């Protein structure tokens, strides 16, 4: 629940856990929706199309 | 003055200011985006403060109220109810009788230490 973002400059910073772990201490399912799964395909995608030529192969 | 003490009130046992014709002895930027800034109201001002007590007290109480409000947002909670720490704060009834004698001292102290409190128990302990 650390996920933070890297910016071209080199600066890495925290992000989207904005929260101090949304920690409550005195006292329920993360799933996606459909959006979201959507977005997990679309990331896909992105993570090899996004990956010295392809040509040199 | 009702309105007055009543924004006044929420303010510091609350965190919450909603002062939408700028009455107020303070107010914040961002009207992400953590990186408040936080003005004061010279203008306005119950107390001149250009006294070491006067200054004194204006900072308490605008730290009473910030201390609420970063609660408020840790917890994600709109309000902070009474059965957190156990102090309980008194409306401000009267306006005039709070401003007569160190009242405002010792009112803010009450909400000042149920503002430390809590901060720091959750600090603490979460």
């Amino acid at each position: 629940q650390f996920d933070l973002i890297r910016l071209n400059n080199g600066t890495i910073e925290l992000n989207g856990i904005l929260t101090p772990k949304a920690e409550v201490l005195t006292k329920i399912e993360k799933t996606l929706n459909i959006d979201e799964l959507e977005s997990v395909h679309n990331t896909f995608l992105t993570n090899i199309l996004s990956h010295p030529y392809p040509t040199s192969l | 003055s009702q309105d007055y003490c009543t924004m006044l009130y929420e303010w510091l046992t609350q965190g919450i200011l909603n002062d939408p014709y700028q009455e107020f002895m303070t107010y914040d930027d961002l009207e992400r985006a953590w990186d408040t800034q936080y003005f004061i109201r010279k203008d306005v001002l119950l107390r001149d403060c250009d006294s070491e007590e006067d200054k004194n007290l204006l900072f308490k109480m605008l730290r009473t109220g910030i201390l609420l409000k970063v609660v408020r947002a840790s917890l994600q909670i709109p309000t902070i109810p009474s059965n957190s720490s156990d102090i309980t704060i008194q409306e401000i009834n009267d306006f005039a009788d709070l401003m007569e004698g160190s009242n405002l001292e010792l009112y803010v102290d009450k909400c000042y230490s149920r503002a430390n409190e809590i901060f720091l128990k959750l600090f603490f302990q979460g």
